[PDB]
Order: C-alpha cells, then structure tokens, then sequence
C-alpha cells in the first residue's frame, strides 16, 4: 500500500530517487532514499550543557 | 540526592576568599602605587608612605 | 502533524489537559488570542442557565521544564462546535492532535 | 611539555594493550574504501590502459569511466628492499580505477597488492598497520587522515 | 580549438508570477554544467531582497503577548510578516505604516503604499481582527539586505538604544526559493554537440528573472576577475 | 588597605559601605522580560512597582 | 609541532625529553634567551622541542651553557 | 553595501616543482569555495585546448595488439609511453612527426625528427628501448589539437588528453576575516604536463569561464 500510495503520486515505487550533489552538481550513483521523517527536538540542548 | 551521592556541605560556598583575580588587581594596584610614588620627590614619596 | 501517525495523537491530544475542549456544541460567538465564548446550542442549555460559556486560554506561561505552555484558538468566528470538539491548540498539539 | 610530547593524539595511535593501531577507520570510511576499491564486470571504460593514477582520477572525474572499472594502470611503487634505501619499480597492473586513485594517496614504502583488492574493515587495518612496520609514525599519522578524508569523500559521492 | 560559441540568453518565460523558466541557448561541450552550477549556487545564495527587518505595534510590549480583538499572539503576527512580500524601488529602507479596523483578515492590502514600494502579494494575510470595534496600526520596516541576518546577531549591541516596543524579526533576504536547471542538446544546423541551459527559478515575486541571471554572471565574473590575474 | 585608601583619598571617591547585591541575568541567556511580579511582606510597605 | 618523533631520538627517553624542552622553555620564556633555531611564532614550547631537534639543545649543553654563564 | 561580495585580499602560490603548484585564496564569500573551484576545475579537466598525440602507426607490426621483436616494452606500453608525450605545436594545427631508430640505446623523445612548429617540453621522454643492436623501429606519430580528454572509444589509435593538466584537485577550508568566521578559502592544488606551468593553466581556465560569462556581466 506504499508502493500503491507512492503510484498515486508521481514518485517512484521504489522509494529511492536520484539526487545531485549541492556543491558540484554531478549525481550521486546508485540513488538514495528521500522521504519525510518526523524528527523531535530534545530537550538535551548544547547551552543546557556548554 | 541521587545525582552524585554528594552531602550539602559540597554547595556551600567560601565567601571569605580574595579571588586570584582579586588578588591579582591587589598587587597590581600596589606595584602601580609604586611607580607613581616614584615619580614624586623624596618628601612627598616618605610622607605619603608614612601618612 | 504527524504525516505518518497512527489515530493515537487525537486521543492523547485531547485526554490530556492541554488543549481546550468544548463542553456543550454551539457557535463561536468571539474568538480572540486569549478566549473563546461559545454560545450553546439551544437542546443544551440547562434552562437556568444563561446560555453562553469562556475558555480562558493560557497563554505563556513556565512549565516545569522552562519551555513555554501556551494555548492558541483553532476555531474562527461564526463557527460551530459540538461538545468534545478542541477549542485552544495546546503547546505541541496542531488541529487537536499530538504534533511533536 | 607534557601534553604535547606524551599525551598528543598523534603519539598514541597503538593500543597499550596490543601494539595494533587504534586509529582504524570506523564506518564511513570502510564504506568509502570499500565502495572504490571494488570491482564490476562491465563498467564504463572496461580494459582502457591508463598511463597511471593521475589520469585514472582525470578520467574518473570527468566521468569518462567508472570508479569500478578494471583497467590496466602502470604503477610505480618504491620498495625499500635494501639498507633503507627505497628502490622504485614500475610496471603494469590490473586494477579498477579506484584502486588506482586511492594508490595516490598511499606512502612509497608500500607494496601496491594493499590496494589491490577489495578493502573492506581488516584490510584497511592491515593497510594502517603495515604503513607503520615500514614507515613509522609521521606517515602513518598522514596516511590515516589521508584515508579518512578519501574515505568520506567517495562514501558521499557513492550515494 | 577554434572557439566556444559564448551563450545568451533567448528567451524568459513567465509561466507563473513567481516560476521563471529562462533559457542560455548555445553552450559548448561541458558547460551547460559549469555555468548551471554555478549560477544555481549564486543565486541561491546572493540575491538582494526586501527583508521585513521590524515591526512596532501600538499597544504592545514584547513578541510575547496578546492584542484585545485580533486574534494572533503577537509572535505568530511577526512569523506572518517575515514572508511579507516587498519590492522597494528607491531606498535601501522603507518604513511602512499598516492601520486596519473592523471584522476581517487583514491582508497585504491593508498598508498604505509608498510608490516606491510594490508589494507583490496583496492577499497575503497578516492578522485577523475578530472584533467589531478592534483596531491595529504597525509600522513596518522593510529594508534591502542579502543572505539570512537573525535579529540576533543584527542586535551585536545595538545601534545606539532600542525602545522597548519594537520587534525585530528575522530577516531573509532571498527572492529566489528554488532553482533547477537541465542541460540538453540544442537542436542547431552548425554544430550537434551544442546545449542549451534550462533555469527554473522561483522567485518570490521581487525578482525578475533576467535581473537575477544578469545579476549572477556579474557576482561570478567579478570572482572571475579576481582569479584572472594573479599575483599573490 | 592602603594605595585603596591612597587610591580613594587621590580620587575622593569615598567608601560605599553598601554591597551591589543585586540580580543580573545568568551569562549566555538573552530573552525579552515577559514579566515581572512582586511580594511585599505585610511589614514592609510598598514601591512603585509594587 | 605534530610527532616528537625526531626530538625524542636526538635524547633517547620520553620524559627526559619532556624535562629538556621544559627547562630549555623556560630559559627561552621567562629567563629570558633567544631561540638558537629560527622560530616562526612558535610558543616556547615548539621552539625548545624543534631545538632539540637540530641538536642545539640537550641537557649536556644547556649545563654547559649555565657554567658559561656562571664564567660570566 | 548589497553589491559588494568580496576578494581573495591574500592569494599565495607555492609551487612545489616546475609543473606543480598550489595557489590559496584565502577570503571568499561563504560557499563560494566550491562554486569557484569546481568551476574551474571543470574548466582544466573538461574544456582546455591544448596538443596531444591521437594515433600511431609503428610502421610494419599490426593493428593491436602487436608482435613486434627487437623492442624490450611490449607495444601499447608504447602508446602508454607516446600517450604522456607532451607536445606544443605552432600555428599548424595538425601535423604527423616520425620517429625512426637503430642500436641498442634506449629511445627517448628527443629522438623525433625536427620540425618547426612542433615543440617537446620534456625531450628526454621515454618511449621505448631497442635492445637489440640489429634492432630498430620507425613510427609514424599525429600529433592533432582539441579540447580535453578523448578516450580512443569514443574515437594504433591512442588516447588523447590535450588539455595540459595531469591532474587539478581543490580542497576548501575556513577562514575568518575579523567577524565573520563562516568565510572560505580556496586552496587550489594543480599539476600540468609542461606546456604550461599551473599558475597559467589556472588563469587561462579562468579566462575562459570568465568570457562564457560576456553575455550578462555589466
Ligand atoms: C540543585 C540542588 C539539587 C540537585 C539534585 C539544589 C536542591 C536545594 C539546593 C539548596 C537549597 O536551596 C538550600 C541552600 C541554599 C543556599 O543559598 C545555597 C546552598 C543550598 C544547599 C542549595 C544548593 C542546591 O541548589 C540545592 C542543593
């Protein structure tokens, strides 16, 4: 049902896309995995600490 | 408690203590009351010495 | 939100005390940054009572842990609601459910 | 004196409780490494003769071949067969094109069969621990970050 | 060998207000990717813009408060005017004054215009006034900058004092979100091997496209000029 | 001690005989001072603020 | 300074080594001396390190040297 | 201002031989390290005009791969030897040089036949040994004009790289000006083959990516 989601879009069944570099602009071979993780931020902060 | 095993006594500061940079501006004050002493007369330099 | 959650985050949204809830259905007579008078639905209306009830809403207050609780409205003016509907947005709640 | 002399994280790279080098490159750079130096039955660019490392980077990063391409690469490698004396020798090897591109990276006292297959963690220690029964400490200290600076460079453009 | 045939730009074309699709016609072999490279990272990162760089609301204190009768805190107000669309004409600074009154979204439309400044969105929604009698007036402060300056480092003390109810909010100083170029064989009777470049670059409306390309081959060739001759 | 009661006896700046006491921010914060509140014991009277 | 490898062969001994750079450090700092090598805004620390490199520094010299000094 | 971005106030060139340098240009706009140096190393390593062997004809043994006795190096270890030839021809754009030798000594480049236009950098470029003294070989070498890299694929045909870098890599560190500890600085890091030596190559890449750019400077 991913992969049917994903045909409703149109991405690839696959899941891994082909992306550039940001720097040279040349592809990255053998392409990668893109999606949207949800990501929370800690309450470990770096001034909490430093 | 519990975050280190360390009894109160370990947060109670000394405020009795010249810091070193207390210290530190304590003589350098004094080295500079002296090369200002210097630069006055030999009456002026012992009274204010002495006074 | 969540993109990919499960259904749990309403739940967890609501039974928690972070976010206001209606407690009869009605009409968003005002809302505002800081309060929501809702004028009932006639069926609910306790024939004493006078009609209308205020959420309050907290705005920035201290939690335990020095971030920042605060409720903002999700409802508009002239919008209606039944009882058990959110009102105020708790802090990390988006729409009624649990956004982390 | 003491921290600089002693306690400095290029004087201690052995582990005190076997004298194997503790700066084994971890996960990344494995990858990297492992990732070029690794062959492929047709790639681009299949059996073209290169003159040498230089031109098989020139022509890698171009993109007129693959970096799993094998080719025959002349190599020169000095030996210190000797006194310490550090005999070159140049020939002809089988390689793909990454092997050879990382070969620039590798000191002279080095055999070049420490490239020439697949590098995955142990031979990359053994790389690491051979460069210092030759050469020492100052190399190995320049070759650990040479390999991991590759390492990381060609495991991102391994994608 | 003979020479390159230099590139020049055909055609731009508006397929949106903010989308632009311009074209650089005849590139010889590998430079479609050179020149695309490089005028997307120019681009993205060194456009000037527009950036809303304060706000000063009557009757309010700090971000971190309510007004009677609209119904956004004071911060979520600030986060709706970053996004604020601007184009100045003449100054590098531009203080504009936003008075509203009544029941409704108070959109773009709502500040009164200069002339000089053009704002692009006009439906562009601010607050909303949830109150018959309610009214808010900000001063807005625009002003032309480049790249992301955070009222943070913006405040490194200070000017020379700042009162207590003006709030500074992030500036962005970027027309351009997202840039994507091709690269493809430009179909021509002299030469096969030729490309031409594609641009898509989405602007946010304060941007022409042509200026923007225009303005990226000038920040590159000026780097240009200083590696030409060197010198040390 | 003396050259401090020769420093403040060239200058005239005279003892305080009052600590500077007081609440400053804790170092690396930097935020707005959303609010303020005050408790007056029954015994003390008032300030302005109050 | 990145390995001391040279500076602890021209000495033979790690902490030894460590105690020449730091006398010879401290003449070269405090006591007040010129580097006998050309020190290219190195600390006093680099500069006694590389010294004992070259072989101008060593605990026999610097003995040597303080009698010289006790002859002035 | 707005305009302004910024310059390279310090670029320092070492040079570590006659054909191997290192230039670093220490404060650059942040991000501007990559977008100048993979520009121009794209430039050096794809679109960089220059002379180079194409094709030879070793004048009796065979199209590939070869039998040919009285010469110690296995052939295509001659095309590998003729590949690194590293020629500079005058105004005539193509032009064929022949090499012929007897004996027994080992035969260099300075061994070619003169020719005007053509010019060898390094004369003393290996290419083959006889090893025989009744041993003796004749080549008939192109020497051809083009732009980068041109495999023989795409084409006793040899690969052709005429543009005069071996090989061109940049590395891009931090600088801080007196503030601003986010700036860059590019530390360039090239070697060519003796046409020129890699402070020219920089600048003439430079040029080149420079003049791409005529159409919309103003
Ligand atoms: C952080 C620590 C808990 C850690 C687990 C908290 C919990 C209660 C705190 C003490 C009390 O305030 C009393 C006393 C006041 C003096 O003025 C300063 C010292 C004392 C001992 C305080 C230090 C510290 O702050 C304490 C131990």
């Amino acid at each position: 049902e991913i992969k049917e989601l994903l045909k409703l879009g149109d991405l690839p069944t696959s899941g891994q896309i082909r992306l550039y570099d940001g720097r040279t602009g040349e592809q990255f071979e053998r392409p990668v995995t893109v999606g949207y993780m949800y990501m929370l931020k800690l309450n470990h902060l770096v001034d909490d600490k430093m | 408690g519990d975050d280190e095993d360390s009894h109160l006594g370990d947060f109670i500061e000394d405020t009795t203590l010249e810091l070193p940079l207390d210290s530190a501006t304590t003589e350098s004050l004094r080295a500079a009351t002296h090369d200002v002493l210097a630069g006055l007369t030999a009456r002026e330099a012992k009274v204010l010495r002495m006074r | 939100k969540p993109l990919v959650g499960t259904g749990m985050e309403r739940a967890v949204a609501v039974d928690s005390g972070v976010t206001a809830v209606a407690k009869r259905g009605g009409v968003v007579q005002y809302v505002d940054a800081s309060r929501i008078v809702i004028k009932v639905n006639e069926d609910e209306m306790y024939p004493g009572e006078a009609g209308i009830d205020i959420y309050n809403l907290t705005k920035y207050t201290r939690s335990n842990q020095n971030t920042c609780i605060n409720q903002m409205p999700c409802v508009s003016l002239g919008e209606p609601v039944e009882r058990g509907d959110v009102l105020a947005d708790g802090p990390s709640t988006d729409l009624g459910e649990l956004a982390l | 004196l003491e921290a600089r002399a002693l306690m400095m994280s290029t004087n201690n790279i052995l582990s005190p409780a076997n004298g194997e080098p503790i700066i084994v490159p971890s996960q990344d750079v494995v990858l990297g490494l492992y990732y070029m130096t690794r062959d492929c039955v047709n790639a681009k660019g299949e059996g073209m003769v290169l003159t040498g490392p230089k031109e098989a980077e020139r022509l890698y990063r171009s993109g007129l071949a693959s970096l799993h391409a094998r080719v025959k690469v002349r190599i020169t490698e000095y030996e210190k067969d000797a006194n310490g004396e550090l005999v070159a020798k140049t020939s002809l090897k089988d390689t793909t094109v990454g092997r050879a591109i990382l070969w620039m990276i590798v000191p002279k006292g080095l055999p070049y069969s420490i490239v020439n297959q697949a590098l995955g963690k142990k031979a990359i220690s053994k790389m690491l621990n051979t460069c210092y029964r030759i050469l020492g400490l100052k190399p190995t200290v320049i070759f650990a970050d040479q390999i991991m600076y590759t390492g990381f460079a060609y495991a991102a453009r391994s994608g | 060998v003979t020479e390159f045939l230099k590139p020049r730009l055909v055609d731009i074309e508006q397929v949106s207000s903010t989308h632009a699709k311009v074209t650089l016609e005849p590139l010889e072999r590998g430079f479609g990717h050179t020149l695309g490279n490089a005028l997307r990272r120019i681009l993205l990162s060194s456009m000037p813009g527009c950036a809303v760089t304060e706000v000063e609301i009557d009757g309010v204190l700090h971000e971190y408060s309510t007004k009677e009768g609209v119904q956004e805190d004071i911060l979520e107000i600030l986060l709706n005017l970053k996004g604020l669309a601007v184009r100045v004409q003449g100054k590098d600074e531009v203080i504009l004054t936003l008075n509203k009154s009544g029941i409704g979204p108070v959109t773009a439309a709502d500040i009164t215009h200069d002339g000089d400044v053009e704002i692009v969105k006009p439906q562009h929604v601010i607050c909303h006034l949830t109150d018959e009698n309610a009214s808010i007036s900000m001063r807005i402060k625009v002003q032309r900058g480049r790249g992301y300056v955070p009222a943070s480092t913006r405040i490194h003390s200070e000017e020379d004092e700042r009162p207590i109810g003006r709030l500074l909010v992030d500036a962005c100083y970027s027309p351009v979100e997202r840039i994507a170029y091709n690269v493809e064989a430009a179909r021509v009777e002299q030469r096969t091997d030729l490309d031409k470049l594609v641009i898509e670059m989405e602007t946010n409306g304060t941007i022409d496209p042509e200026e923007a390309i225009r303005r990226a081959a000038t920040i590159l060739a000026e780097q240009l000029e200083a590696f030409v001759d060197l010198r040390d | 001690t003396p050259e401090e009661k020769l420093l403040r006896a060239i200058f005239g700046e005279k003892a305080s005989d009052v600590k500077d006491s007081s609440l400053r921010v804790p170092n690396g914060v930097s935020g707005t001072v959303i609010d303020v509140q005050v408790f007056t014991r029954d015994g003390v009277e008032k300030d302005k603020r109050a | 300074r990145v390995t001391v490898q040279d500076a602890v062969e021209k000495i033979g001994n790690r902490f030894d080594l460590v105690l020449v750079a730091a006398r010879r450090a401290r003449q070269m700092q405090v006591g007040g001396k010129d580097p006998l090598v050309p020190e290219e805004n190195d600390k006093t620390t680099v500069i006694a390190l590389r010294e004992i490199e070259e072989g101008l520094i060593n605990n026999q010299i610097l003995d040597v040297r303080e009698r010289q000094e006790q002859q002035e």
